[PDB]
């Protein structure tokens, strides 16, 4: 399967280790990925199908 | 930079001339010969133009007037990228390569094709390097998180990856490159962890770079010639390329012109002590200048109506009529006191030399008495006979002490002159005894 | 933005269809007699008839004959064969001399051969070998897939070998030609670029276009091509070999033998239709540095049955021959040679038509020269050279640049004759001088 | 097919009767009757076969015939004897000595004739059933080759198997075998087996299916000259030196063997020596020890008929500083007869430009054949010669198609003779580079 | 017990601090100017500073030039590295001649490198490999991997191997039980010999023994290395010691010189550069003496013209006996030294002045003392005007047979009769010239 951005829809070049989110490229992680709240991964995960909290 | 000592033309750093190719009396390690660096600037100024093929000139002059000067001078504001090739006279004179082909080599080392390409790089400091073996060792899996000063990343290796990994072993805290396309792994060194030292990569991993290269002609002749592999490119023996390549090298670099690939980079072929060559190799030239990927040759010499080589008869330069004629000829001049003074203090300036005014004027008066070449060189020496005496600064008796203990050319040919009993003459006779 | 050679503005003989030499046409101003001749020789060369055919062009020093010998060349075009050499190029260190005077004279004789290129191009979607034992595969599946669509081939198993050389697996986009046999991988489809998020595999775009193309190509070749071909001491030219062979070929003196066999095969292939046979040129620039030697070769040379036109050119008068002592000769060429060559006169020129030289360099190089300095170039090239005009041309432009003007003034003319000096004042110069110019 | 119309190609042969007579104009030889004759006295020796080494110098002045003569001769010994025609300057090589040249070029001109008989069974192969041994020896095979009429089983032995598998020979695959000695080829792939597969293979070639009887018998006369069989034995495979040439001095001992063997093959039969002609031509350049060598090496048994060709007079000897006749030493012009060849008259160059106009499909007038003529006694054969191809095409040029008086007027007009280059030249000296270089491009001063 | 040479007797220049020449030190005699300017050229070459710097030692016969040459190797030590030659060795039938001198030039400029080699050294105790699934398939080899384990002194572990590095094992025919040493920077396996924990005395071979390597295994080891610019020229022209079979069939190959490119020469300058920049490497530029620079032709001059100016060129030192003389390959240059004066214009002439009677008599005291031989004042006396008659080399090469005629009549001392009798056994070039004039059938 294709991998993609997780916020932008772009092509997923990288994953932050951190909170498993598909990002595009710097800005974006220094913008959204790495100022992230607790809670929020999941709904960006859920919206793929891999939120992995029950 | 690279390896560089001081050497006889270290100060020139280029053509001291201004927007309107006028030459300043003192720029870039250059004095005097205003006539011939603006000749040169002409010529460097063709060559920057690059719509002028196969032009051949001929610095010609005294000896120690400037011409390898002036070629060095060419060669330093010719820029990088630009081939500039510079022989001797002897130096094709092979016992491998026929001299027509050693001078087609020497042409075609002088014409480059330049060719812009775009490559993925992942150029990044490693986290941490994760690998799980399995119960056979069939299949392997692994992690690599990577980051850098602006990114983080983790990345689920395959197979070839962790080969290319493992062989050449990456550890936590390696800045490495990474090529996707061709597998290779370059380790740029150890990141700034204190437990060689490079800071870490700044952001936007993953990221397209240009690569300019350029390929001298005779790079694509050696490569295009199957039975030549490249590194005859460093070992030398290329053994007498055929003609049919280099026309199907023309013509695909014809094409790749026409289709926009690559451009054409044309350069300078110098060959020193022009005399040299024979008058076969004159006659290849004469002809070899015709080309249209042939290079600009600047030639030098200072024999003056001298017996060409492989005739019997005597020709200006040395050189036949018909390469004289397909020639503009740059004539270089002797120095006056001053320019000899100023070229003097230029080269104890660049090898750290102090030196005072009145040794300063004793050695130009012996520079303008003697030679050039006898001063320049008694100032190096004269500087070490100053830090034997613990003394930081050339007086007027180092240089004399210099001047008593090095001879120039007409002390030694006097002195042979006076004593010719002593030495061995054309006949082979000598009187080794001192006594009756 | 074109560069510019010294032969660059002359496109060919000027004729007309009736063969009389236009006297400023084609990039030739004057010279008509030696025009006409040439043209007859180009139509000697066009009747595909005649073998071992000479001709000399002698003259003074700038006068035309290597224009026209490259004028010969254009006007023949570039399907015929076309060999410039120096005398100073027989001299070899590797093989004899009378060896590469024949490798060259069998460089200008040409094969045209009609062929058909036709490729598989695109992604590999099965790959399944069928064995059927009599270990050994009998066959090969492959089906490959471009964007216009998919199709299956059968394949040999030499063709698997090379695909199982090219380590082709599922999913790569290969190449296959049909004719050859050649398989070469392009790389992996980017449908499975997303199978690990770092691999060394090159991931290349699926094929736009169909994965079948054919078309015709022509293979011109010449009699030397495959002379060597198949005379190789360390053979090998088939394989792909981008680092060198531990052993260095050297050249070796082909045998008459072989030439006799690569002579048969080519009748063969001549005679079948599939081969067409164009005889060339071999020029010899500056004739009269060959050494006796090579001059009784070449009077042996060309009596063969398949020796192409040879052209030389030569500027001596009456000079020793080259590898003797006492020889009287006219050009430098013995007069044995001369007897079988036709001699081509070719005459120096006067102001007018240097002058027409002189703004046909300038209008070809783009540059702008006012018509005084036209004329002050005119003049000093009937007083120097004309080649120190055509060479003074550019530096004239270069000065007129520096002072932003784009037509070329007298002053530019004075200063491009101040720095730059001919040969009778450099020569004057190392006369009046003493200590080495 | 392949070759073009030469300087030599309208003879055909020696023009002689039975009686060794020349005729007046016969197989493209005009005149030069004691020549010829006394060329035809030289093939019958070489047909005679019975005795060896002889010298034979062609004399006279250039654009006589003494090549002419040569390949005459040549023409006349008909085809399968070895005739060497080198010139003087191919003697001088680089790896290879001058006397191992001349070896070479004597030991090329002599060879032996061999008989051979072949069994061939050529055709397609429908399918190969290998009967396999339990032990592996003397593996039974099932051959079914079958050619366009008809087809047989034939019984194939261990080695045959172990041939047919060295290369790789399918179901569709044209080979022929020959049944006496076993050898084995492949000549490719079927035209009816061609469709099968999409894309051919790197070494597949496609030959039509034999017709006719499956089974053919042919004899095959094989010569074979006495320097092919020195490089079949100086190296471990030789065949390679046969055709790029770096044979590489073939040491002695090899030869005196090589020699032995050809003398009891010919005691026992299966040989027959035949001897042919070397010809040198401009044998003047060389050097005295080629000469020293020659004059050595023409006192063999196996050596064959050296007619050597000079157009020189009283000339410096290479190698030496002393002139001598011919170009060449007295002692090699001890050992040698001479032929001398003389001027033509006008009738001569008329026949001989005739000829040649005839050979080149130009349609002479009879003017301009007698200008053409004048024209060669004046100047000379070969520029006459040379002048009606340009003739020729001056003529196509005007839309005519036979030649006229105008066209060899205007050829004689754009190319020039020696003479008259050598008035041109004498006469504006400055405009060339003379001996010691000197030459004035300017035009005005 | 020692055995001497002609300038065996020569320990330096022997000079002061302050760059004045004593007159009788350091085995040299007289020459006193001609010392202090070898010593100034000498701390020229410490200063390591100039490139292409070049002299010309000018004298007649036997007067001290290769001594001097000698004693300014001897004083620069043997870390800087000194090339000596003769004009003729530059004519070489494989290569040409400016590539040989483009090569001595080379050969004249040192580097000594710091390097760090990972070593896996220690007994092999197991050595098991893993087979191919398909061992003919034609793309791989018959293993896929080979275990080897080592055991060092307090340490023991396991190695998987690729087949390259197995080969290179197996060509050095290892076995259990041999202590090995794999060196990883390039591959290269060294077999040390069997351990000397099993029995030593059941071998045929002539093995040596050697105990377990101390330390543990996989160690990093620093060397200090003394290599030149030429010998990485000639490494990278003809690539030996990688594991390849480019390399290994070039190890098989015939020697032969080639002509090394310019752009082979100036990446081993930027290698070397990078190596200083890094500060693992450092430069020591030296010494490339030519004795009779007679013998060079017009186009080895004419090279040497252009290589002087290079940037990386080493201190030139040339000597010549002859005076107004033509150039080799020339027809009327006449030169002072057979050298043109386009090279002349470059060099510093250094002269070399003839001895006196004195002189001679205490150059002949010290080669007798170096020699171990004693001579009697009269004899000594003797040996100086016959060295001031015929020659000094003839009264130096005179010595040996006067002690063996010495020792003959069972003396240590050298008497007037055995120097006498040495003059009527042998003779000198002038004695033997005049039998020449003298004598009818060619003597
Ligand atoms: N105009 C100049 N400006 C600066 N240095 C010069 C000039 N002319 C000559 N030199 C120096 O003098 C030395 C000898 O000159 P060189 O170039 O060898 O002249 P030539 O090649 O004509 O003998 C060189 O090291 C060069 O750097
Ligand atoms: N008749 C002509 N018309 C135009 N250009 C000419 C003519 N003759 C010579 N040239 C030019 O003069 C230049 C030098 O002539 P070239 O043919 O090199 O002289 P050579 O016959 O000595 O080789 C050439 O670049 C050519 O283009
Ligand atoms: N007897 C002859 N019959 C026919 N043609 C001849 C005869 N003699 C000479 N020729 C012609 O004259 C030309 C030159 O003769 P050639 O054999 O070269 O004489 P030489 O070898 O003495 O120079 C040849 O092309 C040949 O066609
Ligand atoms: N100043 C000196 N002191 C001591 N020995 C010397 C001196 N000069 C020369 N010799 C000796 O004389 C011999 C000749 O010297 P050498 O340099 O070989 O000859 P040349 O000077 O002709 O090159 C040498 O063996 C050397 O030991």
């Amino acid at each position: 399967a294709k991998k993609y951005c997780d916020v932008t829809g772009l092509k997923g070049f990288y994953k932050s280790p951190t909170n498993n989110i598909r990002y595009h490229n710097a800005e974006i992680y220094q913008l959204i990925v790495k100022p992230m709240a607790p809670g929020v991964d999941q709904e960006y995960l859920k919206l793929r199908g891999a939120n992995f909290v029950l | 930079k690279s390896l560089s000592l001081i050497a006889a033309h270290s100060h020139i750093t280029g053509l001291g001339l201004d927007e309107n190719l006028q030459p300043r009396p003192t720029s870039e390690g250059m004095v005097g010969q205003l006539q011939a660096r603006r000749a040169a600037g002409v010529i460097l100024k063709m060559v920057q133009n690059g719509t002028i093929a196969g032009r051949a000139v001929l610095v010609a002059g005294p000896p120690s007037t400037g011409k390898t000067a002036l070629a060095m001078g060419v060669s330093q504001s010719l820029g990088k990228d630009v081939p500039f090739t510079a022989i001797a006279g002897s130096e094709i004179f092979s016992l491998e390569l026929s001299k027509t082909e050693a001078l087609t080599q020497a042409f075609r080392k002088s014409i480059g094709i330049k060719i812009k390409e775009e490559t993925e790089l992942i150029e990044g400091e490693v986290v941490e390097i994760q690998i799980d073996r399995s119960i056979t060792g069939g299949h392997k899996q692994g992690k690599l998180t990577i980051k850098t000063t602006d990114m983080e990343t983790i990345y689920e290796l395959g197979n070839k990856m962790i080969d290319g990994l493992t062989k050449e072993k990456v550890l936590a805290g390696d800045v490495i490159s990474i090529d996707k396309a061709s597998g290779k792994i370059t380790k740029l060194g150890r990141s700034f962890a204190r437990s060689r030292f490079v800071q870490c990569p700044e952001g936007e991993l993953q990221k397209r770079k240009t690569v300019v290269h350029t390929v001298s002609l005779h790079e694509i002749d050696v490569i295009n010639s199957r039975t030549q592999g490249f590194l005859a490119l460093f070992t030398g023996d290329t053994g007498e390329i055929r003609s049919e390549v280099r026309d199907q090298i023309n013509t695909k670099v014809a094409e790749w012109k026409e289709e926009g690939k690559a451009e054409i980079v044309p350069g300078v072929l110098f060959i020193d002590e022009v005399h040299m060559l024979d008058i076969e190799c004159f006659s290849f030239i004469n002809r070899a200048l015709e080309d249209e990927f042939a290079p600009i040759v600047m030639m030098a010499t200072n024999r003056g109506v001298s017996k060409t080589r492989g005739t019997n008869y005597k020709s200006p330069h040395g050189l036949p009529l018909d390469l004289l004629d397909r020639s503009i000829i740059i004539t270089t001049k002797s120095y006056n006191e001053q320019e000899i003074k100023t070229i003097l203090s230029i080269r104890a300036q660049e090898e750290e030399v102090e030196l005072s005014s009145d040794a300063l004027d004793l050695l130009t008066k012996t520079g303008v008495e003697t030679s050039l070449r006898y001063s320049s060189n008694l100032i190096s020496v004269a500087q070490q006979i100053a830090m034997k005496r613990k003394n930081n600064t050339v007086e007027v008796e180092d240089v004399k002490r210099a001047y008593l203990l090095f001879l120039d050319s007409a002390r030694s040919v006097k002195y042979v002159q006076e004593n010719e009993s002593q030495y061995i003459d054309d006949q082979g006779n000598v009187q080794i005894s001192i006594a009756k | 933005v074109t560069r510019t050679a010294a032969h660059t503005h002359i496109k060919g003989l000027g004729l007309d269809e009736s063969g009389v030499a236009k006297r400023v046409e084609g990039g030739f101003v004057g010279q008509i007699e030696a025009r006409e001749a040439c043209g007859v020789i180009v139509d000697l060369i066009k009747a595909k008839k005649m073998s071992g055919r000479a001709i000399l062009l002698a003259g003074g020093p700038s006068t035309g004959k290597t224009a026209l010998a490259l004028a010969i060349s254009q006007e023949l075009g570039p399907k015929v064969p076309f060999c410039p050499l120096v005398g100073s190029e027989l001299y070899s260190v590797e093989v004899k001399k009378t060896e590469t005077l024949m490798e060259n004279f069998r460089r200008a004789i040409g094969l045209r051969i009609k062929e058909t290129k036709e490729v598989y191009e695109g992604e590999v979607t099965e790959l399944t070998p069928e064995d059927a034992e009599n270990k050994t595969i009998s066959h090969v599946i492959v089906g490959l897939k471009s964007a216009k669509g998919t199709k299956t081939l059968r394949l040999d198993p030499t063709i698997y070998e090379s695909i199982q050389r090219e380590k082709v697996s599922i999913g790569d986009v290969i190449y296959i030609e049909a004719n050859t046999g050649a398989v070469k991988r392009v790389g992996r489809s980017d449908a499975y670029a997303t199978e690990f998020d770092l691999e060394t595999e090159e991931y290349v775009p699926l094929p736009k276009g169909e994965v079948h193309k054919k078309k015709e190509i022509v293979q011109d070749v010449t009699l030397h091509d495959l002379d060597v071909a198949n005379a190789r001491p360390q053979g090998g030219q088939d394989v792909i070999s981008m680092m060198g062979q531990l052993l260095k070929p050297k050249k070796t003196e082909i045998t008459e033998k072989l030439r006799q066999e690569v002579n048969k095969v080519v009748a063969k292939y001549i005679d079948q239709g599939v081969a067409e046979l164009i005889p060339g040129v071999l020029f010899i620039d500056e004739v009269n540095m060959l050494d006796i030697e090579i001059f009784t070769y070449l009077n042996k040379a060309l009596e063969s049955n398949i020796a192409p036109v040879v052209v030389l050119a030569s500027n001596r008068g009456m000079t020793t021959v080259r590898g003797t002592e006492d020889v009287i000769s006219p050009h430098g060429v013995p007069p044995d040679l001369i007897d079988r060559l036709l001699i081509v006169r070719t005459l120096p020129y006067d102001k007018d038509e240097i002058r027409t030289i002189i703004e046909r360099r300038a209008t070809v190089e783009r540059l702008q020269v006012e018509s005084s300095a036209l004329d002050l170039l005119a003049t000093m090239g009937t007083e120097t050279s004309l080649r120190y005009a055509l060479q003074l041309l550019a530096p004239c432009g270069i000065l007129a640049q520096t002072s932003n003007r784009k037509e070329i003034v007298v002053n530019d003319v004075n200063e491009a004759k101040l720095l730059f000096l001919d040969a009778k004042r450099s020569t004057k110069i190392l006369e009046t001088s003493a200590n080495y110019l």
